[PDB]
């Protein structure tokens, strides 16, 4: 019968890996770099275009950062239409739970299902996971700023800063150089910005390969502002801290 | 009897290429060459109405689609796979939006929904991805005009304008010189019929080539009058004569 | 390569078992061909019954798909009966749903999607046949639409199918580029007939007896196919000529 | 409307002595003031020394007898050819009334 | 790969044979079957002298009148026994009277073939099952993943079985007393098992007509242990 | 070799290896035999045990009160056939007051077989039968073999060293098929022909199987002492 | 089942509810406690058809202990609430509703306000300074508007409590059999003894 | 390759290995015939006598459907019973909706697209027999044959399994010699004469004949088993062909 | 459905898919419990190759099922969280229908058989994990300290470890814990715990998590500093 085609994209290794998760990694880390920074007073997303053409629509577009609600958004590293589809999912998650409960869903439920549904496509159903990585950016008021990372494995956890992508390992060790606890949102935009300035594959960072984004508490006291920047204003974020 | 099929038939291999996707993409780089440009005021796409034998009807034939009466189609790759997804993309502009909101959808969310299906034919148990590239031109209240692209892995870009096929690299590159913000329609349309003589072997006139335009309202296509607010569709089929009229002075 | 096997992707982006299917069409070694009066659409094929054995009225490869349709196949009988039985029973839906006779290019169509779907979803194999409909179509006269398993389609001024395709084709052709026109302007499907059978005859290079032919033709409001009889009227006028 | 019940009549009786029981029924068979039959046996054998009698609706009765009659052909296929006891005969004849609690057969039984 | 469900060209069913593999690699049990009643008895085999072994449950109550005691996939068996202990409730909700051993034991193996491509893969467990029933009294019962089931007057299963087989063929005779049963599975015991057999790493347990099913505690069995060593020394 | 992953695979000569598989548990199996005279038709089965300490296989069942069977071969496989001809002997019963005709439950058998033997996932029977039954035709014989093939005979038998007894029962014909009006003589003539497919063995009393049905006697099945008179 | 009430005042909400359980012309027990912890700082007291009360009530008991291990954390009265409320007006539409109304009272220990919500069978929410279900309120409403306060305590809430208690022993055809009165406050949630 | 591991895969040249190899089974089955004659069917098939054992008469191979159609088939029995069981519920439904029972082109469409469907599928073998069918419907007698691909066409005479080149030799004879007809009575002859004549490649174990009939004139137009005097009749007229 | 035996014997009669669910599981994360005379301690190592971590958020590795039972794990992070929702709606389903909380035998019996059904299932893989289960019964002062493993096979123990280099502190605490005496206390039971970690560990940093199970629902997890001073003080117990 049909057997005989079966890949079996939910087995075991001998060592015990799952094979598909682990070429679905493989597959993520030839996409372009995300960063997340976590400050005291806010996060920042920031993320590398995948290899433009001058007559790509710059402002009318969007493959990196998307919104899953007013406090949470999130940085994605991978197949972009595998990530549509776990997105609308996040989004309508998060609208049941505000029905639910009249309160806005904190950020590591949200993760958590995400992370669930991702998690039971390498168990069982025989088919291949999702190629995608998130970096997720949002404010509750029980932790209030957070990051999270899932990957096609199902496996979350939070972070204070973290890239997905290309090139993680040099990202990783730039931010680890340079991050410190007390830092702010202004500051934290420079690091994201140097940190890709330098891991980056192309000759110089430019805005129309950029997409950027924070979260702030930066509107009339308490309140919580997504803002997603306009190629206008990446180009001078990055005059503003000298790249260009 | 019924399908056992329930596992998925493109997957990763070591190197992390899905290589059910990559041979798709291969099967529209041997496709006939399609473009799109976006001008302020308008948009065009083109492509070359390559027939398979003479004694063929090749108006028979239509390559360009419409979708909503503000948005077409067109692409390169396997025509079957092509038809059945216009056929799709028209019922879900109703399902999914217009019977619901009393308005057709906005291009960008049009081509999501496009979009959606052909990532699921990347996933889904027993198929295979489709295995033709889009692209989709429209117009929406809110949005203006826009052009699209959409790939078998389901991705899908925003574009001034671009080709796809066979002589695409070729076609993208003339196009990157001729291209500006302050591009006309008419002007759009004259670009497209010269980078369109590039790639096509044959005859090059009316019958061999299938052009349509996002434009102006139609409201002598509208078909009925009365309601002030119903303009018409602003998708227009150029017809042979007129193709022929825009070659001589080329 | 399992890529050979079921319908998904080599390397190079083809579907083998598509193009083993277009190979099991010749199966028969028949050929088919079609041309539109301008009255009439005219369908003729080549009929052979090689045992003594068979029952001859019963080897066909035409079908009534409807009071208005006829359809031709090349490729093995019961996939060309599978292909039959659909399109019958497409084309009584059609009619009660929307209340008008199914038009031949729109029955083309949906066999085409059919065919598309097999090419695409691994558990069904294509069905090895081409399939040329005709009809007299109330709005598009004189109509000839044939599909393939590739699931492509398209209509044609005429066609011809099977392992001497080429000759036939381009002995069409060269009528047309002549005659410099679409069709066989000829009042009587008599005389279209006649064409059909005459032109198969130069390309082919082969004279046919009665029994050797099998003959479909659609008019306003019927598709019908001939007798033995009525082909040996129509042999005799030919070769009084 | 359809009415799914009659009532076909009759009446039995069951006396058990030390070493022996009787079971006993009339054999008429009415509907309202008609007499279908003057001799329709509605006490039966069912085997390992049963006797059983389901009088009411004389429809559900038969229904009620062949089932029983059926379980005890079983319960010798299932547990290699054990007789079945009148304690677990009544037990099982339980569960074939309770079935239709909310349907029931019309019928007062006796075995 | 090959079907779940494919035959040898011999005639036998390729996973019922390799699951046997499975339960010869399995800790020893073995029972015995007398006028008095039937002894089952096992070795725990704890794989580390931190594990608590009267956490090793390898014999388990059925119902009153019948046990049971596994060897091979230790963990396939919780759903045999649930099947069993919902089978014997069951029949005597339906009937008002206990289930006899053969059929109980004939309903746990109709689950054995019920799987293929109903569950993926045959049990890696077989099982001896005890009891008494008024129509055929004391019974012993080797259920195994082939569906097939066997009385036997004795038995013994998992690792060490071929020789404790051996051993069992020539002590067992029709007029064994429980006592000489229980010294028989623990002399039998002790001498197929790895380590030195005591009350912490075997048990016994047995089923008489009067007391039902009872495991023994380690201070009962420590003391048949004790008998069985004076009785070897004195001779 | 290569074609006989599953039922679902003909061998490039038509063969259906997985069936002749199937039917390769039957040669492994202990001897049955059947034979049938006008008025009765018997079943005699060599049980095999497992060691000295073990009981012997059941290798008779009874369908009816008129029809039963004997195996040869993957006994569970035979419980499942012969519940299903348990059931459809009793349908006839309930619905149409009519006991089944051993001919109809052989059709039925051989249906029931064919299915696992053209759609993927099942496996074929691995278990052969020989079906007795009495009756509105008299006395029959039925071989069912997994392959789905039913065949009414004489008499006939299965199992390791089957050969020897079909054989006998081939030479014999003429006697036992005129034995009529006489159970303990078609029985002896039986136990004869079983007697032809033993090896470094005999019949002994918790061995031997016998059962019988015909014209005025129940399918009724001997074990133990009641064999005895047989020996 | 029959009467429940709640108050809310300065800094507690306080829920009392009958003690009678009856079924036909017997009462059958007079110290029902019509009442569940939800979590530590939120009750819900509950009246309606006989099964239903108590099944819907354990019900939702169950989901808000199963959210509160999950999450480490407790749900805010409001959040429980809607969830409740979502869950009956589900159940106004099933094949077969619950018949039952509820008190929600709780302590918002994020806001430190305390917090009283009044739902009905149909999955009518509404947030009150004081509430009642069924006959009840035909007394109580009245006479807490005029005798309540916005700032009162705990124990010119209880005292408020022993009017309302006192109206409904002197008009109500039944015999209710006292009340149960329960405090929900910054420290949980206690029992008065004596009432 | 490995094409012909799996039924539905068209091999390079178009073919599907997995039916060419039921046709195999097919071949490899006894002979077995169809006659059409002036007002009706004869269809007759070769029973190998195995062992004594087997009771005489008392194996029937030709199967009725409805009351008016008969098929006989060669190759793997089960099979063929399968394919008649499902050509049963057919005809009964065809009855039940339109009252008429089912003609006999109906008929052997609904067997062809049943036989054609399963060289759709991987999850299905191919049915391993070749079936010979027919009877009288209100346009008269009509015979047919369909093989394991699901290709039928209507025949003067058919034969199949292991004696099919033979028979076909002899059938061919009658078709040339009697262009203007066989009666029924001369068809039962001539089909005990085919079978004896076709057992020649198959001669191991001596057979059965056994044979049947639909007739407008002779059956009423209803599906019957020869035998007694007729079949006896028609047994001695094969006898003195082969000698 | 997808329906594939994943889970099947091989000719040695082994079933590859569980054995090679073990290896995730020795490849995941060391975590040791040890029951003293009154409590129960469950360590675990956390892998220190990832600075910049949040701590505040990062789902902790020892989880609460009910309020008097946890539960801990080696292997598959993401298969992990599948077995505690499942065991924590089990546990919140018998306070239910029984009026009482699980036993810790009861919740471990339950996770075992989920984690059984997963090899005999079709369509499935098993769970790459192994887990250990502590707490006490409603009512009862004798600690409870249970292990679960991908074949679903569990089992009691005084003492015992899971994951990477287990080996080696099944080893330390086969030498070091006394079945007639058990850490007689709360001190006693943590530093033995943390004494076995550190066999394995590295510096005993951010690397080691000790969570106290106590009875009548008392579970406490200890911060940095209460584990560094059990950390500097073995240490210097240590040269001698």
């Amino acid at each position: 019968g049909s057997r005989r085609y079966d890949s079996r994209t939910t087995i075991f290794s001998p060592e015990g890996r799952l094979y598909q998760v682990e070429y679905a990694l493989e597959s993520i880390s030839h996409a372009g770099t995300a960063i997340g920074i976590m400050a005291s007073d806010g996060i920042v997303l920031a993320a590398e275009r995948k290899v433009t053409s001058t007559l790509l629509e710059q402002d009318t577009s969007t493959e990196k950062l998307y919104k899953l609600n007013d406090k949470i958004a999130v940085a994605v590293a991978g197949l972009t239409a595998d990530a549509e589809i776990l997105i609308n999912t996040a989004r309508i998650h998060a609208q049941n739970y505000l029905k639910t409960y009249n309160e806005d869903i904190p950020v590591e439920i949200l993760v958590r299902r995400l992370s669930d549904i991702k998690q039971g496509y390498t168990q069982h159903g025989g088919l291949r996971p999702f190629g995608v990585s998130f970096i997720y950016a949002g404010y509750d008021d029980r932790y209030g700023y957070q990051l999270y990372t899932s990957n096609p494995s199902g496996n979350y956890t939070g972070w204070k800063a973290i890239s997905v992508g290309a090139n993680t390992s040099a990202a990783q060790t730039l931010l680890q150089m340079d991050y410190k606890d007390d830092m702010k949102v202004d500051d934290a935009i420079e690091l994201a910005l140097k940190t890709l300035s330098k891991t980056t594959d192309s000759s110089a960072l430019t805005y129309d390969r950029l997409e950027f984004a924070t979260i702030r508490k930066g509107a009339n006291d308490g309140e919580v502002y997504q803002k997603i920047f306009k190629p206008q204003e990446i180009k001078d974020i990055l005059v503003k801290t000298g790249i260009t | 009897m019924t399908d056992r099929y329930s596992f998925s038939l493109t997957t990763f291999s070591p190197s992390g290429k899905l290589g059910q996707i990559d041979y798709a993409l291969t099967a529209v780089k041997q496709g006939v060459t399609s473009l799109g440009i976006k001008a302020t005021n308008g948009v065009v796409i083109a492509t070359e109405k390559k027939s398979s034998s003479p004694l063929a009807m090749s108006e028979t034939l239509s390559k360009v689609s419409l979708l909503t009466p503000d948005i077409g189609a067109v692409y390169s790759g396997m025509g079957p796979d092509y038809r059945v997804l216009v056929d799709k993309s028209r019922k879900v502009a109703h399902t999914s939006y217009k019977r619901i909101y009393g308005e057709y959808p906005p291009t960008k969310l049009l081509v999501s929904e496009v979009a959606k299906i052909m990532q699921e034919a990347t996933q889904s148990g027993g198929v295979r991805p489709f295995g033709v590239s889009l692209l989709i031109a429209g117009h929406d209240e809110f949005n203006g005009f826009s052009l699209y692209q959409v790939d078998p892995s389901g991705s899908y870009f925003p574009w001034k304008a671009t080709a796809i096929g066979k002589g695409s690299v070729a076609a993208k590159t003339f196009l990157e010189k001729r291209w500006n913000d302050e591009l006309e329609l008419e002007d759009a349309i004259h670009i497209a019929l010269l980078t369109l003589k590039e790639s096509v072997e044959g005859e090059f006139n009316g019958d061999t080539i299938e052009l349509a335009i996002i434009g102006d309202e139609n409201p002598d296509l509208l078909g009925y009058t009365g309601i002030p607010t119903d303009k018409g569709p602003r998708f227009r089929k150029l017809t042979s004569q007129e193709i022929n009229d825009r070659l001589e002075a080329l | 390569g399992y890529d050979r096997h079921i319908t998904i992707f080599s390397p190079e982006g083809r579907l083998y078992q598509v193009e083993y299917a277009f190979k099991a069409t010749n199966q028969t070694n028949i050929n088919s061909l079609a041309v539109r009066g301008k009255d009439c659409t005219v369908v003729i094929s080549q009929k052979k019954v090689p045992d003594k054995l068979l029952d001859p009225t019963t080897v066909s490869y035409i079908f009534c798909i409807s009071r208005t349709i006829g359809m031709v196949v090349n490729g093995p009988i019961p996939d060309a009966r599978n292909a039959a039985l659909r399109a019958k029973a497409e084309a009584a839906e059609f009619r009660y749903k929307y209340g008008y006779d199914m038009p031949c290019d729109v029955l083309a169509k949906r066999m085409a999607n059919l065919s598309q779907i097999y090419t695409q979803r691994a558990y069904m194999r294509p069905l090895g046949v081409i399939l040329t409909f005709v009809s007299v179509d109330e709005e598009l006269g004189p109509s000839i639409y044939k599909t393939d398993p590739a699931g492509y389609y398209v209509g044609y001024k005429a066609t011809a199918t099977g392992p001497k395709q080429q000759e036939i084709t381009t002995n069409l052709e060269n009528h047309f580029k002549k005659s410099k026109i679409d069709h066989i302007n000829e009042e009587s499907w008599e005389k279209v007939v006649e064409f059909a059978i005459t032109h198969m005859i130069d390309a082919l290079g082969t004279e046919f007896s009665k029994n050797d032919l099998e003959v479909g033709v659609a008019t306003k409001d019927k598709f019908f196919t001939l007798s033995a009889e009525n082909i040996e009227e129509r042999l005799v006028a030919i070769a009084e000529q | 409307q359809f009415n799914p019940y009659g009532d076909n009549g009759g009446t039995i009786l069951g006396i058990a002595g030390e070493d022996f029981a009787v079971l006993a029924g009339d054999t008429r068979n009415i509907t309202d003031y008609s007499i279908n039959s003057r001799y329709e046996p509605k006490v039966f054998d069912c085997g390992d020394n049963i006797v059983m009698s389901a009088n009411g609706f004389a429809a559900d009765g038969d229904a009620l007898v062949k089932r029983f009659k059926n379980s005890v052909k079983w319960y010798h296929f299932d547990h290699n050819d054990k007789k079945l006891s009148i304690n677990s005969a009544a037990r099982n004849i339980q569960h074939l009334l309770y079935g239709k609690r909310f349907f029931p057969y019309y019928v007062h039984t006796i075995i | 790969d090959r079907g779940v469900s494919t035959f040898s060209p011999e005639g036998r069913l390729f996973q019922v044979e390799y699951s046997l593999e499975a339960i010869k690699l399995g800790s020893t049990a073995i029972g015995i079957a007398t006028k008095e009643g039937v002894v089952l008895g096992v070795e725990k085999r704890a794989t580390s002298p931190l594990l608590e072994s009267d956490s090793i449950e390898k014999i388990v109550e059925i119902d009153r009148h019948i046990g049971c005691a596994m060897s091979g996939l230790t963990a396939d068996a919780r759903s045999m026994i649930e099947h069993a202990r919902t089978a014997a409730v069951t029949h005597n909700l339906y009937y008002d009277e206990d289930i006899n051993v053969e059929s109980l034991t004939q309903s746990v193996c109709d689950l054995a073939l019920r799987f293929g491509e109903l569950m993926s893969r045959p049990f890696g467990v077989a099982l001896l099952i005890a009891g008494h029933d008024a129509d055929d009294g004391y019974q012993l019962f080797h259920a195994e993943p082939s569906g097939t089931f066997y009385r036997y007057n004795a038995k013994a299963i998992g690792s060490g079985s071929e020789g404790a087989q051996a051993e069992l063929l020539n002590e067992w005779h029709s007029s064994l007393t429980l006592k000489e049963a229980e010294l028989l599975v623990l002399k039998i015991l002790k001498q197929v098992m790895e380590e030195k057999l005591d009350e912490n790493n075997a048990q016994l347990s047995c089923i008489t007509k009067q007391d039902g099913f009872k495991i023994y505690d380690n201070e009962k069995t420590a003391e048949l242990i004790k008998e069985l060593k004076e009785k070897e020394a004195a001779e | 070799n290569n074609y006989d992953g599953d039922t679902v695979t003909f061998s490039p000569t038509g063969r259906l290896f997985q069936v002749e598989y199937a039917l390769e548990a039957i040669k492994q199996g202990s001897v049955t035999v059947g034979l049938r005279s006008n008025t009765h038709a018997v079943l005699v089965a060599l049980k095999r045990n497992a060691d000295e300490l073990s009981s012997y296989q059941k290798k008779i069942i009874k369908c009816d009160e008129h029809m039963g069977l004997s195996l040869a071969g993957l006994a569970p496989d035979a419980r499942v056939l012969s519940n299903y001809l348990r059931q459809q002997c009793n349908y006839s019963s309930l619905v149409f007051n009519r006991k089944l005709a051993v001919e109809r439950a052989g059709h039925l058998l051989c249906d029931k077989a064919q299915k696992n033997t053209q759609s993927y996932g099942g496996r074929p029977y691995g278990v052969g039968l020989l079906i007795i039954g009495y009756d509105k035709s008299g006395a029959h014989l039925l071989e069912f073999q997994p392959s789905g093939n039913v065949t009414e005979l004489y008499g006939t038998a299965i199992g390791a060293r089957s050969q020897g007894a079909k054989t006998y029962l081939e030479r014999t014909l003429d006697t036992f098929i005129k034995i009529d009006g006489n159970p303990d003589e078609l029985i002896k003539a039986g136990v004869e022909a079983i007697s032809q497919s033993l090896r470094d063995e005999s019949l002994t009393v918790d061995n031997l199987s016998i059962a019988i049905v015909g014209k005025d006697t129940p399918f009724t099945i001997y074990d133990g002492e009641a064999v005895a008179k047989y020996i | 089942m029959d009467i429940i009430l709640g108050i809310r005042v300065q800094d507690s909400v306080i829920l009392a509810s009958s003690k009678a359980v009856t079924r036909g012309i017997s009462v059958l027990k007079d110290s029902d406690d019509k009442t569940r912890q939800l979590s530590p700082h939120t009750l819900m007291s509950f009246a309606g058809e006989a099964g239903d009360t108590v099944q819907f009530a354990e019900y939702i008991q169950a989901n808000i202990q199963l959210y509160s291990i999950r999450e480490d954390y407790e749900l805010s009265p409001q959040a429980v609430s809607s969830f409740v409320r979502q869950e009956l007006a589900k159940s106004i539409r099933s094949r077969r509703p619950y018949q039952v109304n509820v008190l929600i009272g709780g302590y918002d220990k994020k806001k430190n306000k305390p917090e009283l919500y009044q739902i009905d069978y149909l999955g009518t929410k509404v947030e009150l300074p004081y509430g009642a279900h069924g006959y009840s309120g035909f007394y109580t409403f009245s006479l807490l508007d005029h005798h309540y306060r916005p700032d009162m305590t705990t124990e010119e809430g209880l005292d408020l409590l022993k009017l309302c208690v006192q109206e409904l022993e002197k008009r109500m055809p039944m015999d209710f059999k006292g009340v149960i009165v329960k405090i929900v406050d910054k420290d949980g949630i206690r029992q008065v003894d004596d009432f | 390759t490995g094409y012909d591991l799996s039924n539905s895969v068209f091999s390079p040249d178009g073919r599907n290995f997995q039916v060419e190899y039921a046709v195999k089974a097919v071949e490899n089955g006894t002979t077995s015939i169809g006659i059409k004659c002036n007002d009706g069917v004869v269809f007759a098939v070769e029973k190998l006598i195995t062992s004594k054992l087997l009771v005489p008469q008392k194996n029937v191979k030709i199967q009725v459907v409805d009351r008016h159609i008969g098929c006989v088939y060669s190759g793997l029995i089960p099979d063929g019973r399968h394919l008649v069981n499902r050509g049963r519920e057919e005809a009964a439904s065809f009855k039940k909706l339109y009252k008429t029972p089912i003609p006999i082109p109906a008929f052997a469409d609904r067997l062809g697209q049943y036989v054609q469907a399963h060289t759709l599928y991987n999850s299905v073998r191919p049915f391993g027999v070749s079936t010979i069918f027919g009877g009288v419907d209100k346009n008269g007698a009509h015979l047919y044959m369909l093989e394991p691909s699901g290709s039928y066409w209507g025949y003067k005479g058919a034969a199949t399994g292991k004696g099919r080149q033979s028979a076909k030799a002899e059938l061919e004879k009658l078709v040339d010699h009697h262009p203007e007809g066989l009666s029924a009575r001369e068809a039962v002859k001539q089909a005990a004469k085919i079978i004896y004549l076709a057992h020649e490649d198959n001669k191991e174990k001596d057979f059965e004949l056994e044979i049947s009939w639909c007739s407008l004139s002779e059956t009423n137009g209803l599906h019957k088993f020869v035998k007694g005097d007729l079949l006896q009749e028609a047994i001695d007229f094969a006898q003195k062909e082969i000698n | 459905g997808y329906d594939r035996a994943l889970s099947i014997f091989s000719p040695d009669g082994h079933i590859f898919q569980v054995e090679y669910a073990l290896e995730a599981v020795k490849r995941g994360t060391c975590a040791v419990g040890v029951k003293g005379k009154n409590c129960v301690v469950l360590g675990c190592e956390r892998r220190s190759t990832l600075k910049l971590q949040d701590t505040r958020i990062t789902p902790s590795k020892v989880s609460k099922i009910d309020s008097h039972v946890v539960l801990s794990f080696s292997g598959l992070n993401a298969d992990s969280r599948i077995l505690i929702e499942k065991a924590r709606v089990e546990a919140q389903s018998h306070r239910l229908t029984l009026e009482d909380p699980v036993t810790v035998e009861y919740l471990t019996r339950y996770v075992a058989g989920v984690q059984q059904r997963y090899t005999q299932s079709g369509g499935v893989r098993p769970f790459g994990v192994s887990t250990l289960i502590a707490g006490f019964d409603p009512r009862d002062d004798e600690p409870k300290l249970y292990q679960t493993e991908p074949s679903g096979i569990y089992s009691s123990w005084s003492a015992q470890t899971i994951g990477r280099n287990s080996k080696t502190v099944r080893e330390f605490l086969e030498k070091n814990y006394d079945r007639k005496e058990p850490p007689a206390t709360v001190e006693e039971c943590v530093k033995l715990t943390v004494r076995s970690l550190l066999e394995v560990v590295q510096t005993g940093a951010k690397n080691i998590e000790i969570t106290v199970v106590k009875p009548d629902s008392d579970i406490v997890a200890l911060s940095s500093e209460e584990i560094n001073q059990y950390v500097t003080q073995i240490e210097q117990e240590k040269q001698e």
